[PDB]
RNA sequence: CCGGGCACUCUAACGGGACUGCCCGCGAAAGCGGGAGGAAGGAGGGGACGACGUCUGGUCAGCAUGGCCCUUACGGCCUGGGCGACACACGUGCUACAAUGCCCACUACAAAGCGAUGCCACCCGGCAACGGGGAGCUAAUCGCAAAAAGGUGGGCCCAGUUCGGAUUGGGGUCUGCAACCCGACCCCAUGAAGCCGGAAUCGCUAGUAAUCGCGGAUCAGCCAUGCCGCGGUGAAUACG
């Protein structure tokens, strides 16, 4: 019945739900491609399911909260992955592989005083 | 004339526009805090102590 | 602005007002600077503190809405 | 720009809201 | 067409035509359509005849408008003259003028930077 | 139905005087609500650390207000015994509703 | 780095065609951290070749890239009484990245009002082979060879 | 939203985890390069942490403090002025010179903080700043509140312009006894220099730089474009 993996980018948590069937994408109470209308970086958080080569078969049903629209697709790609590699102890070969499992520890560093911004150092005179 | 400050802080009867604060150890009228009751170069010296409730080096 | 008030000193209009007995003489001091002018209060020259002496100026309806500060001019050089 | 006070940008940098940028 | 004093916008919308009259801004641009009546879009070039009269008319008889407008402003400095206050001065001496910087900047009122210049510290 | 709160400052201590209150709740009659840990407070302030002139390598200080929710279910006069006169909290505070 | 010898970036494939030579342009046609508008130009560029050409575009694009890596460029360096520009190689590495961005450079420098047409066009004319680029790489060409007099200090 | 449910998410308190223990290569060792499993290796990445001493460094104006000096004043109060002066030079900054743009209507994704004569929903008045009423909050359970850039479609058309908002005139509002010197906002009208900056020179190695919006302290109000923090989007390059 429910496929869940939790989704998590960021400051961005995406929970995904995998139903077999279709193929309709929700996330937050909208269609997928309404949600993300514009970004032509929506289409690659679904990329995992096109090499498990599975897309016509999981009515996808996400919702991720905080964070960037870019973010939780971030989010995602990652759910998308992480709820249907637990119903499939195979499909472990794709989410090392292909490299689709890393929380990007990539994340924004404090601001250090006296550093504009956590690292561009104020200008500067010595004359 | 820092003596007569203190005090005449303390006194309020004229408009409280002209009600400022000032740093309860030490008689400063620079950069204190509403919270505290001290200036930075106190605060900072009695947290150093711990005489500061709750207050700590912070860290994140 | 005041818009409701004309935050105008009461010692001025009180010194002005019992000169409108009649209408005397003038000379008046003050350093009401920030008071306002008020109408009316023509002919009556007053001297305005700006911080070294006071100003003899005379006042005339051309000026009314203004403060008696902006005729005194506090730093020297202009 | 973040400089005209009549503008949607401008009022905004100025933390200002009005005519040009109403509370909704 | 010269819709005001001597001026006469061209070849683009009205709404931002009339701009270019001395007195009139976006904002009484649009203030002349609701009780004028035109579609904005339209350019100066193409528009009924009446249009422009009905745009005139209001445009100039409603308030005042080049000239006389640039000259009342004048009026009001030259009162400003008068004994002499303080924010009268300033205009007088050409200096900035609701109370700003003249240590450093105010370059716009100010003369070009006269130059000019000055302290020497002794070498040995 | 009665609320109670648990601010302070050592989560060490607040941790323990509020898991008193349920071990010490049950054994009184009706059941409650594990000890739930609520969101921090925090107050972070910045100062320099020189007395005089250095904004660069300055100090800044943290103080967490820690807080604690707990409650009772059904009010006995059994819980109130303990509660009402088991005021034990060192650094603690406690606030009480309906 | 005097430490260690450095390791390069990888990239992430395209999502339209699938190839990391493509980010990397996009990526210099992005200005000021805006993607969704660096894309969208390069992408819509691609939206004006079929009309000006009834190529594809992702050959165009690919070509004019190879119309520009520099065979050959000079570098400067020190000795003694003046300074000598020696003439060297140059890896792919940077080749790719200097044909890259000056395809993007000799882009905006074009007359054309939007954008999309610029690196659009310029792409064209690059594949060609006759564009800003081609030139920009041209004349590098040229600083070189007619340097080879210095080219035996290759360090 | 109601009943109801701890599975998510989260909040916050206690633990396991990673130790060169495995394999190959070099060696006397320590230990270097390569590889797998792993979320993470060989200090995993940031914080807090800065030796004997150095600059007769800084500060007697935060405070303490030896010596010196003043006592109907070198002490104290007060109203007014000043620290905001301006032919000029420099430092750090902010807004820009534009279509990878600006404007206008609509529509989304944050984090971190903050609040008692305090933040204000929601109404009615006003073009608006703001003002009359008035619900909730002792605040993961109400408010500050809107994120902005983005996305949609609509308008400008390469012009000192619908680029850019300095300057000034007129009309107002709010805190305060009081905005002349000297406050910040608002609206109308003015639309200045600037079409990318000489010689020179600065910052930054990745969630960094660049770019966009947000909180707080101080604090009636505010000259904050500052500072201290938060998060959104998100690169180029490192032969040597
Ligand atoms: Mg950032
Ligand atoms: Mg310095
Ligand atoms: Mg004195
Ligand atoms: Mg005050
Ligand atoms: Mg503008
Ligand atoms: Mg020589
Ligand atoms: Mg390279
Ligand atoms: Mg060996
Ligand atoms: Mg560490
Ligand atoms: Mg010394
Ligand atoms: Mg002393
Ligand atoms: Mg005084
Ligand atoms: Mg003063
Ligand atoms: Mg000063
Ligand atoms: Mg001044
Ligand atoms: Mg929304
Ligand atoms: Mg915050
Ligand atoms: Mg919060
Ligand atoms: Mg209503
Ligand atoms: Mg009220
Ligand atoms: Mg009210
Ligand atoms: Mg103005
Ligand atoms: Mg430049
Ligand atoms: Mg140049
Ligand atoms: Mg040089
Ligand atoms: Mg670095
Ligand atoms: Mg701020
Ligand atoms: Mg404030
Ligand atoms: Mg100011
Ligand atoms: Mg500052
Ligand atoms: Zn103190």
């Amino acid at each position: 019945e429910q496929y869940y993996g939790t989704g998590r980018r960021k400051e961005a948590v995406a929970r995904v739900f995998l139903r077999p069937g279709n193929g309709k994408v929700t996330v937050n109470g909208q269609d997928f491609n309404e949600y993300f209308q514009g970004l032509v970086r929506a289409v690659a958080a679904l990329e995992p399911l096109r090499a498990v080569d599975a897309l016509g078969r999981f009515d996808a049903y996400i919702t991720v909260r905080g964070g960037g629209k870019s973010g939780q697709i971030d989010a995602i790609k990652l759910g998308i992955a992480r709820a249907l590699v637990q119903y499939n102890p195979d499909y472990r070969a794709k989410l090392k592989p292909l490299g689709f499992l890393t929380r990007d520890a990539r994340v924004v560093e404090r601001k250090k005083y006296g550093k504009h911004k956590a690292r561009r150092a104020p200008q500067y005179s010595k004359r | 004339a820092r003596k007569a400050l203190i005090e005449k802080a303390k006194r309020t009867p004229k408009f409280k526009v002209r009600a400022y604060t000032r740093c309860v150890r030490c008689g400063r009228a620079r950069s204190v805090y509403r919270f505290f009751g001290l200036c930075r170069i106190c605060l900072r010296e009695l947290a150093h102590k711990g005489q500061l409730p709750g207050v700590r080096k912070a860290s994140w | 602005s005041l818009k409701k008030g004309v935050f105008v000193d009461d010692h001025l209009l009180e010194k002005v007002l019992e000169l409108n007995a009649k209408g005397e003489k003038r000379l008046i001091k003050t350093w009401s600077r920030r008071s306002t002018i008020v109408p009316e209060m023509v002919g009556h020259t007053i001297a305005v503190y700006n911080g070294k002496q006071h100003v003899p100026v005379y006042i005339t309806e051309n000026m009314v809405g203004h403060k008696l500060g902006e005729f005194a001019p506090t730093r020297t050089y202009r | 720009g973040k400089g005209d006070r009549r503008t949607r940008r401008g009022k905004i940098w100025r933390g200002t809201y009005g005519k040009y940028r109403p509370r909704k | 067409a010269r819709i005001a004093g001597v001026e006469i916008p061209r070849n683009k919308r009205v709404d931002v035509a009339l701009t270019y009259i001395y007195g009139i801004g976006k904002a009484r641009a649009k203030e002349a359509l609701e009780k004028t009546g035109i579609n904005p879009a339209t350019r100066v070039k193409d528009l009924t005849e009446a249009e422009v009269v009905r745009l005139r008319e209001y445009v100039e008889n409603t308030w005042k408008l080049e000239g006389e407008l640039r000259a009342e402003v004048a009026a009001n400095i030259k009162r400003l003259m008068d004994i002499g206050c303080y924010r009268g001065l300033r205009h007088r001496r050409g200096l900035p003028v609701r109370g700003q910087r003249t240590r450093t900047n105010a370059r716009t009122r100010k003369g070009p930077r006269k130059t000019v210049a000055g302290k020497k510290k002794a070498p040995r | 139905k009665i609320r109670i709160k648990l601010r302070g400052f050592d989560h060490k201590t607040l941790d323990a005087s509020a898991q008193k209150i349920v071990e010490a709740a049950r054994r009184s009659g009706a059941q409650v609500s594990g000890p739930i840990p609520l969101p921090t407070r925090v107050r972070r302030f910045t100062v320099i650390r020189g007395p005089f002139k250095h904004k660069d390598s300055r100090e800044h200080f943290e103080l967490r207000t820690h807080n604690r929710l707990v409650d009772i279910i059904n009010p006995n006069r059994k819980t109130i015994e303990q509660l009402m006169t088991l005021d034990l909290p060192t650094g603690v505070e406690i606030e009480i509703k309906t | 780095a005097r430490r260690r010898r450095a390791e390069v970036r990888q990239l992430q494939p395209d999502l339209v065609y699938g190839d990391v030579l493509v980010t990397a342009f996009i990526n210099k046609i992005m200005r000021d951290g805006k993607k969704n508008l660096a894309a969208r130009i390069f992408y819509d560029a691609c939206k004006i070749i079929q009309e000006k050409t009834g190529q594809e575009p992702l050959k165009v694009f690919k070509q004019a890239v190879e119309n520009v890596k520099p065979r050959m460029e000079v570098r400067s360096r020190r000795v003694g009484g003046a300074n000598y520009q020696v003439p060297m190689e140059v890896s792919p590495r940077r080749q790719q990245s200097l044909a890259l961005r000056w395809l993007v450079q000799a882009a905006n420098q074009r007359p054309e009002r939007r954008a999309a047409v610029r690196i659009a066009h310029e792409l064209m004319d690059a594949a060609e082979g006759k564009g800003g680029a081609v030139k920009k790489k041209e004349d590098v060409e040229r600083m070189a060879e007619a340097n080879r007099a210095y080219a035996h200090y290759r360090w």
